[PDB]
């Protein structure tokens, strides 16, 4: 039989193993952790052989093998879509999970549950590869809400803390709101195809409708978030860094538009929706980059540089180009999470420090994470010939170069040059001048750990854009020909952003003081949009939920129709029956009446 | 169906005549035993049911309602002896009594062939749950809540025995299988609509549907352990079960005398997902959320499509099990602590770290994760509803998140943050509770494996 | 001199900025005492409990057992039929109702006439 | 937090913390030290231009406008130590702080294990349990009869005795307690 | 261990009857201020200021220091609501409805300039792409039984 089938399942299901031996003594002993990243490099070692053979033949394969249910004529079975998407973003995760576990294992050396911690990314590992590898809409779902759950508890990690606790709970908020379109994409399809996987979606839906890919393109802003759902992505900066490294940087995050990319037949053939995305992610690009310049904590500005990063994605999804989506994706993973590296263990030698206005110079005291977080911020800015050239570079270009919203294009070079400036910002402000930190200096990195899973990153960071650009087969037609200033747009917006940034920042050096701008404040506040979303439909709806809810419906109103009513009317009936004083001259007389009426009433009717 | 009822009748006698001090013990055995049993009716056939003689008879709708009220009576039992320690011999075999005369009446109520005979074991199942909450009710407002629990479901009960004998003198049968084959349509008359209210608005009391619910929090909030336990996971299904065998006789009237009830049952399940936001008694928060659970079933229901159908009966069984492990979760904090307040005992996580994972776990599946049958039977009633009518979605979608929020609210507030100060009393967990709470989650997340066992006749 | 803050519901205006505390007389000093007292007492009462060496449980607060009653047992006895309570439980409790019947009958009826029509696209709907 | 507040603010305190807010919020806004400096000596001169005043309503007025100036020109984000109540780390190890009760109800088993341990507990234990109604003698006594008026507490005062109220801040558990 | 009379009761009329509701809440009769007599059934419960758990002191030693709340002291009727968790109250650097103009109009200004780039859209000075076969008719969906309509295309 062809190995390849063999070889996709086995790499997913060895990521399993320590899930079961997690109640084996290994788990109660301090060897876990290495176990576990020996476990996801093996995995990532094998997974790449399928790569290989793609590469080689263009081998793809579905592989349904356990039949679940069947509901009269829908049958659901565990299926796995192993196509172009899945081999390639399988090792490109596992090798970024490697590196990240590696390195938290010398950055949460001391946490008491340090296993639990290990366990708790094995188990993300385990649901996103299930996202990825999803052949039908209930398995996706299946992955999509694991890796949800699994982001809940890690950013909640230190459990004690209020502010962790509202961030894990808001990022449940959000996606929740995205998996309401979710959900009204598989009830479509189910209703309308009669199908959950993606075979018969494709071949069924030749013209497809608008609501299931606006079902679609909620779910993907509420995963990815972007404008309307942006803001738990930076608060979910709560969690320990390695979790903001590997789930809200390069892998989770992108699980949104990875949907976009899985129903590209579908969304190619309706152009509102496409429009639809392409602005959503030029604005969530654009603002969110024009927030990441103002920010002082440096987690903060990585995280909006991720939803930035994610609005391109967005948009050039909205030109109808998905490979490069997927491309950008797989090039963006390398740069994003070595730099949230970098900011770890800037933070761990400054004692926890997470503000850039107390790091001072660190250019020469931490020599190697300079050098790194130099690299990624060029790779980030597009700098030629890395690995963000090779995706970044033609994604402005295809916008260039298509019939597009100009609003978009033109809020999607304004970002671009945005990145530079907030790039400048964290290497100015971190890196260059005088120290800032505290007088007793703990700065060391000087353990293998780190060193080694930086190194590895790092060099993912200066060849994988040229190794993967030349070992993938043509999905596009490409820009041949276009004026030489469009050609060159990327770059001189770049060196702007660079310009400016620089000169903005070197002007802080001058003894003047003025106080700040209304547009500053605009920036550093978030454009005010937590201060007001997360406070008035949270009040009024808690208020509502109480006052009407409650109170006036249960507690009053539907005590009062029915139960109430009742007694009071039985009560009342029973005191005018039973308050007779027991005087018989008042019976007989009544006697007298009955007997009466019943002389009258029903004996002269016969 | 005899071999399932009378070693049940026979856990009579057994508790009467056993020593004091192995009462639990013999109960637990052999009603583990009898569940073992009963385990042998899932075997279904398709085409029509097993008609074991002219009294009773089996379907692939009441058999997973039968195993899970047998598999229920141990963990009422396991969970009722930890706060009847010091209760006298005579009284805790009275309790017991009143634990296996209602598993009979349920275990015939789900089997019986004939609607009186149906409704009549359908009234019987109410005097065990009135006695067990009016006499071994911890509070003074158990005897208020009896009443509600009583003339609620009585007012709905009365009328509906009468259009039964009523039915019985037109059609000349309430046999089940000869309602089904001899079927026929309802006009549209104003008669014909007051026996459409008569035979729907007692199982709609059931329910509870959104209106008619009052007596449930009350009932539920009183009631001892065991009490609330087959409350929430067994009688609310009576309901349902109800409905699913009486509205073959109601086509076509329910094309249109549903629209109330079908409104009622979304905007209320919106009502009470959202009274769940603001609730200060833990037990009260799981009782609404049974409310809106079973509204969504009651529109499954209503609505009368195969699909629907499927997912009400996975829903129905999902939700007892998940409502009564919660129940479980919030008694022993209530035995830790003495109070129902869920603010009073929190950071319980740093305490009790075991059944921090049980809450966690119970939690999950209360906000349907898949794949969870929770999920399943969820999914199933909104993809039925959005056929019905595309619109649904906007309030089902709505339904999920409050749904959520409050599950993890409930989570965050009593297992998160700081402990008490002043609470000093928290002993460890005990075997009996981790056991309890086991054997609630596990044939759960089991029933993930072979979901058809659970999906109903429509499958 | 410089643009004024002015406060909101859920934008509270700041200790900083209220003239309360900067127009102080006599009796707003020997309020402020009392209120000390009353907080000090109330702390003396709780911490002779929390030190105890004998004692062991929960120590009941009155005031959390009044919170709650007053949340859920305490609201019908209170309650009187208003215009205001009135108006409010129709709108809350009825209004909601009618608009989702009428939405949803709307749209019911549009798709059933357009189901007699012949023309809604009912190709691979088999699964209802 | 370890002081007892009192039933009011001076002027002199405010116009302390006045500057203390002041000086830390221009900290935030003049990134580099040197720039500080010299900001905040020019603040300090600012300041010390009112300290003799003596018509304590135009001292007041000028608190006034002072805390206004500063509501209009605070930075939107000022710097917080990361275990400061709007820190990074502000509550980050209080999962790691468990009550000292808690021992008691180890299996002895568990106990076992560290004998050491639990024999000075239990010394301490004997001595919490000695002092007890000491303490509350000594409460007792110096307690004006119209209740306690502060949350101030008494030192001990004879040869062997403990400060009232002890227990529970001696055995706090701790900062980092894991 | 609460007795009869410390439950909250009714809505509270004469003077003594205000200051014996103080009392039972541990509140100064200046301060105690009941909900206004409506039939919504607050009853005797105390009004207590509208602000939110994380306005209070975090330096102050709480009996509760993560609800910032002190044993006895009477709890707001939204305490649930107000648990710091949930809706904040706090004082903002930037005024409400200053806030709110901002975000507004820039959320306006964005939706409408994109109504306007979608009017004038951006495009190069191209025609169309041209494709072989009829513009592949048989591929997009085939039906090779209807003799499709020539596409021809031209040298230029
Ligand atoms: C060119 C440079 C511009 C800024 C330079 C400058 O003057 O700085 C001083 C000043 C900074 O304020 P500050 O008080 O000194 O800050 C305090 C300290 O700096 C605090 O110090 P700090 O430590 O926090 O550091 C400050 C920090 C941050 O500095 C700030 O505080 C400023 C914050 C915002 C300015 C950033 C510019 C990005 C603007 C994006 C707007 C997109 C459209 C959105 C539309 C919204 C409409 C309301 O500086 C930086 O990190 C770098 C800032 C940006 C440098 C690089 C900019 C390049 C990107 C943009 C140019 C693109 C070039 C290529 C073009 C591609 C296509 C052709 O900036 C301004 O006052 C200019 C604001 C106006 C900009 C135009 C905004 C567009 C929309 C306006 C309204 C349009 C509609 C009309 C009305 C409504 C009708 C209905
Ligand atoms: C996906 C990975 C696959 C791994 C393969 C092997 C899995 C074996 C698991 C067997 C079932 C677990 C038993 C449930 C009760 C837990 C017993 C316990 O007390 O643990 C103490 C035990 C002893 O530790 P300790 O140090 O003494 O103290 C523990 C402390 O309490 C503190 O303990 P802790 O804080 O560390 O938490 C304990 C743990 C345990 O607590 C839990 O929450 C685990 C229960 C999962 C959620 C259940 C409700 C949600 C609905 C999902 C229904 C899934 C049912 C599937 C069929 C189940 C068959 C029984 O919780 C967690 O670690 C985080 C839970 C987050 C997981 C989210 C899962 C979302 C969906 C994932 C995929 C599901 C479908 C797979 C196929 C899809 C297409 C390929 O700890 C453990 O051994 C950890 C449990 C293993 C973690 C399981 C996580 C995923 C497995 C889900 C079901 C397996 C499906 C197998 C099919 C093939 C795949
Ligand atoms: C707290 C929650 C409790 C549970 C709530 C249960 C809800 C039950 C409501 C029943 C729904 C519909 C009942 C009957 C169907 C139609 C009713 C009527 O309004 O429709 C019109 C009926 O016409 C008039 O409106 C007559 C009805 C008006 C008189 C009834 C009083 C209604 C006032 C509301 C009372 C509140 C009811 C609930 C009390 C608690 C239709 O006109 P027409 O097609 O020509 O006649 C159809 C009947 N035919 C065919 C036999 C001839
Ligand atoms: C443990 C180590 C075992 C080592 C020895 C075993 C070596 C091979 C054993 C082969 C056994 C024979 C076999 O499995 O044949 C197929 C056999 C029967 O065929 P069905 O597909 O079930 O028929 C339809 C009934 N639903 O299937 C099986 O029993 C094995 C199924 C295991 C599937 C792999 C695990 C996936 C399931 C995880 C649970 C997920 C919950 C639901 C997921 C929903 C997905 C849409
Ligand atoms: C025409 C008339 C038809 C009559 C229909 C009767 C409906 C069935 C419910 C009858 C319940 C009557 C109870 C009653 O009114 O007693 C008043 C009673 C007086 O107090 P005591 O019980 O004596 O004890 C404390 C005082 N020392 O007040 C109460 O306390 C009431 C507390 C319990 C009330 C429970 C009522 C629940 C009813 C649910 C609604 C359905 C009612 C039945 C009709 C349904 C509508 C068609
Ligand atoms: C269909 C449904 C659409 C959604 C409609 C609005 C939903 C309203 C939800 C109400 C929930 C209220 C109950 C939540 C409990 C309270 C709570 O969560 O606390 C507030 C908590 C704490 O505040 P923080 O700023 O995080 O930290 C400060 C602490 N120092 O913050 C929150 O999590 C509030 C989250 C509310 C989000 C509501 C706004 C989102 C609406 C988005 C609409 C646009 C959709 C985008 C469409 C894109 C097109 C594809
Ligand atoms: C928790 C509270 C629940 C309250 C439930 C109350 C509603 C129950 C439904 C009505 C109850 C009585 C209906 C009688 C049973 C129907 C059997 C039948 O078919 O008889 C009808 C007769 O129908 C009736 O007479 C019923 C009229 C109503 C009598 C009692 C009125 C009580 C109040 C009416 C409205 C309340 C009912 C709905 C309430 C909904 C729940 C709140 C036709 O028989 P014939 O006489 O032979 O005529 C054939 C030629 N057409």
């Amino acid at each position: 039989m062809n190995p390849f089938a063999s070889l996709t399942l086995t790499t997913l299901t060895i990521l399993t193993i320590p899930i079961m031996m997690s109640n084996s003594n290994i788990y109660k002993t301090n060897l876990y952790p290495n176990y576990v990243k020996t476990t996801v490099s093996y995995a990532f070692t094998l997974s790449l052989v399928p790569l290989l053979m793609f590469m080689h033949t263009g081998q793809e394969m579905i592989i349904s093998n356990w039949h679940w249910m069947t509901l009269q004529t829908v049958e659901l079975s565990l299926s796995f879509k192993m196509d172009y998407f899945s081999v390639m973003f399988i090792p490109v995760a596992l090798f970024v999970t490697w590196s990240i576990m590696e390195f938290s294992m010398w950055y949460m050396h001391s946490d008491p549950f340090i296993n639990r911690f290990f366990k708790y990314l094995l188990l993300f590992l385990i649901t996103m590869m299930i996202l990825v590898t999803a052949n039908n809409l209930f398995q996706l779902f299946i992955g999509w809400e694991g890796v949800g759950i699994m982001s809940f508890l890690l950013i909640g990690w230190w459990h004690g803390r209020t502010d962790a606790n509202t961030a894990a709970l808001q990022a449940i908020l959000y996606n929740r709101i995205g998996d309401i379109g979710f959900v009204l994409s598989m009830a479509w399809f189910l209703t309308h195809s009669n199908a959950w996987d993606l075979q018969q979606i494709f071949m069924l839906n030749n013209e497809c409708p608008n609501m299931p890919l606006i079902g679609l393109l909620l779910a993907a802003a509420g995963k990815s978030a972007q404008f309307g759902l942006h803001p738990w992505l930076p608060s979910a900066m709560e969690g320990p860094t390695p979790v903001s490294a590997l789930l809200h940087s390069s892998t989770m995050v992108v699980a949104g538009v990875f949907l976009l990319i899985r129903f590209y037949p579908l969304m190619e053939t309706n152009k509102l929706v496409q429009t639809m995305t392409l602005c959503l992610g030029a604005i969530t690009t654009l603002f969110t980059a024009l927030c990441a310049i103002t920010q002082n904590d440096i987690k903060k500005i990585v995280a909006f540089s991720t939803s930035s990063q994610l609005g391109l994605m967005m948009v050039t999804i909205g030109i109808n180009q998905p490979h490069l989506a997927f491309l950008h994706i797989c090039m963006h993973a390398f740069f994003k999470a070595m730099l949230f590296m970098c900011s770890g263990s800037i933070i761990h030698s400054l004692n926890d420090e997470q503000d850039i206005r107390k790091m001072g110079g660190l250019y020469k005291a931490m020599p190697f994470t300079t050098t790194a977080l130099i690299i990624g911020s060029l790779a980030l800015t597009g700098m030629p010939y890395l690995t963000g050239f090779y995706s970044k570079d033609l994604i402005i270009e295809a916008v260039n170069m298509s019939y597009t919203n100009a609003w978009a294009l033109l809020m999607t070079l304004i970002a671009t040059s945005l990145t530079a400036a907030y790039s400048t910002r964290i290497i100015f402000f971190a890196f260059l001048g005088k120290p800032r930190f505290p007088p007793l200096v703990l700065i060391n990195e000087n353990n293998p750990l780190l060193i080694n899973s930086i190194k590895r990153l790092l060099i993912g960071s200066i060849f994988a854009g040229f190794i993967i650009s030349n070992n993938i087969p043509p999905m596009t037609v490409p820009n041949t020909t276009m004026p030489l200033y469009m050609k060159m747009t990327a770059l001189i917006v770049t060196i702007m952003g660079f310009m400016l940034a620089l000169e903005l920042n070197n002007t802080t050096y001058y003894l003047k003081f003025k106080y700040p701008s209304q547009t500053y404040k605009f920036s550093n506040m978030l454009g005010y949009y937590p201060s007001i979303m997360h406070r008035l439909p949270t009040y009024h709806n808690l208020s509502m939920s109480q006052k009407s809810a409650s109170s006036l419906l249960d507690l009053i109103w539907l005590e009062t129709i029915l139960p109430k009513t009742t007694s009071f009317i039985q009560m009342k009936m029973s005191i005018m029956v039973s308050n007779q004083k027991g005087l018989i001259k008042l019976y007989f007389l009544s006697f007298l009446i009955t007997i009466m009426i019943s002389m009258t009433l029903f004996n002269y009717h016969e | 169906m005899l071999k399932i009822i009378i070693p049940t009748t026979m856990l009579l006698p057994m508790t009467w005549m056993s020593k004091h001090n192995m009462i639990w013990i013999n109960a637990t055995v052999h009603s583990l035993l009898i569940s073992l049993i009963s385990l042998s009716l899932l075997n279904q056939l398709g085409e029509n049911s097993l008609n074991f003689s002219l009294t009773f008879f089996s379907d692939s709708l009441s058999a997973p309602l039968l195993v899970l009220t047998t598999w229920l009576l141990p963990l009422m039992l396991m969970a009722s002896q930890s706060h009847l320690s010091k209760e006298t011999t005579t009284r805790k075999k009275l309790y017991i009594t009143m634990l296996i005369l209602l598993q009979l009446f349920l275990i015939m109520t789900f089997t019986a062939t004939e609607l009186i005979l149906f409704y009549i074991l359908f009234e019987a199942t109410l005097v065990p749950t009135l006695i067990i909450i009016t006499r071994w009710g911890n509070q003074t407002e158990r005897l208020n809540a009896g009443l509600y629990f009583l003339f609620y479901t009585l007012a709905g009960s009365l009328p509906l025995l009468v259009a039964l004998v009523y039915i019985q003198n037109t059609t000349g049968s309430l046999n089940f299988l000869i309602i089904h084959y001899w079927s026929h349509p309802l006009s549209n008359s104003w008669s014909n609509i007051f026996m459409w209210l008569a035979c729907i608005m007692a199982f709609m009391v059931k329910m509870p549907l959104y209106g008619l619910h009052l007596w449930l929090p009350k009932a539920h909030v009183e009631a001892p352990i065991a009490g609330s336990m087959v409350l929430a996971a067994v009688l609310l299904k009576l309901g349902g079960y109800g409905m699913m065998r009486i509205t073959t006789i109601l086509n076509p009237l329910t094309n249109y005398m549903a629209y109330p009830f079908l409104m009622l049952s979304m905007w209320g399940m919106i009502m009470t997902s959202s009274i769940c936001l603001r609730q200060t008694d833990l037990k009260s928060l799981i009782a609404y959320s049974s409310v809106s659970h079973m509204a969504l079933v009651i529109v499954a229901i209503m609505i009368q499509t195969p699909w629907s159908f499927m997912g009400a009966t996975a829903l129905m069984i999902a939700h007892g099990l998940t409502s009564s492990m919660l129940f479980c979760l919030a008694n022993t904090n209530y035995e830790r602590v003495h109070s129902r307040t869920m603010i009073l005992a929190r950071g319980l996580q740093t305490l009790l770290p075991l059944m921090a994972t049980w809450w966690l776990v119970a939690s999950l599946t209360n906000l349907a994760l898949p794949p969870s049958i929770n999920l399943i039977g969820e999914l199933f009633i909104i993809t039925a509803s959005f056929s019905w009518s595309n619109i649904t979605i906007i309030l089902m979608g709505m339904n999920m998140m409050i749904t959520a929020l409050y599950s993890l609210y409930m989570l965050i507030t009593t297992q998160r943050g700081k402990y008490t100060h002043h609470i000093n009393n928290i002993k460890p967990s005990f075997t009996r509770e981790n056991a309890l709470m086991a054997l609630h989650i596990l044939p759960l997340l089991l029933l993930t494996l072979n979901p058809k066992m659970i999906l109903g006749p429509l499958y | 001199s410089f643009p004024k803050y002015k406060p909101s519901r859920l934008a509270t205006l700041p200790a900083t900025l209220d003239p309360a505390e900067y127009d102080i007389s006599p009796e707003t000093r020997k309020a402020q005492a009392e209120r000390l007292a009353i907080r000090s007492r109330l702390k003396r009462e709780y911490l002779l409990q929390y030190n105890d060496p004998n004692r062991l449980g929960v120590i009941e607060d009155p005031a959390l057992i009044r919170w709650t009653y007053a949340r859920s047992a305490n609201i019908y006895p209170n309650f009187r039929p208003t215009p205001k309570t009135s108006l409010l439980g129709a709108l809350f409790g009825i209004g909601p109702l009618f608009f989702w019947y009428y939405v949803f009958k709307t749209d019911r009826d549009k798709k059933e006439k357009l189901i007699q029509e012949g023309k809604l696209d009912q190709t691979f709907n088999i699964s209802y | 937090a370890f002081s007892a507040p009192a039933a009011y603010l001076t002027h002199q305190q405010k116009v302390l913390r006045l500057y203390k807010r002041a000086l830390r919020h221009l900290e935030s806004w003049c990134v580099h030290r040197d720039k500080y400096r010299y900001f905040a000596c020019l603040m300090r001169a600012r300041f010390d231009e009112h300290k003799n005043e003596k018509d304590m309503v135009k001292a007041t007025q000028l608190l006034r406008q002072a805390e206004e100036e500063f509501w209009y020109g605070q930075h939107p984000q000022p710097y917080i130590f990361p275990e400061s109540p709007g820190g990074t780390s502000y509550e980050r190890y209080e999962c790691y702080k468990v009550p000292e009760w808690c021992l008691d109800d180890w299996h002895p088993s568990e106990k076992a294990m560290y004998p050491d341990y639990f024999a000075k507990r239990e010394q301490w234990k004997r001595l919490r349990r000695e002092s007890w109604e000491r303490e509350v003698k000594q409460l007792q006594e110096e307690t004006p009869p119209g209740g306690p008026r502060t949350e101030a507490l008494p030192p001990a005062r004879k040869e062997g005795d403990l400060p009232p109220l002890w227990w529970h801040i001696v055995t706090r558990p701790r900062e980092r307690p894991m | 261990h609460v007795t009869k009379d410390m439950f909250p009761g009714p809505y509270p009329k004469t003077p003594e009857e205000r200051a014996a509701a103080a009392k039972k809440y541990n509140m100064r009769v200046e301060d105690y201020e009941p909900y206004p007599d409506d039939g919504m059934g607050y009853g005797d419960y105390p009004k207590l200021p509208d602000r939110s758990q994380q306005e209070r002191d975090p330096w102050y030693d709480w009996d509760h220091p993560d609800l910032r709340l002190n044993w006895g002291e009477p709890i707001h009727w939204d305490l649930d609501m107000y648990i710091r968790n949930r809706v904040d109250t706090s004082p903002t650097p930037v005024s409400w409805n200053t806030m709110c103009k901002h975000l507004f109009g820039f959320v306006a200004f964005m939706l409408f300039m994109f109504w306007v780039g979608e009017i004038y859209p951006s495009y190069q000075p191209v025609g169309p792409k041209q494709y072989p076969y009829n513009d592949l008719y048989l591929e997009r969906g085939g039906d090779p039984t209807k003799e499709p309509e020539p596409v021809v295309h031209y040298e230029i």
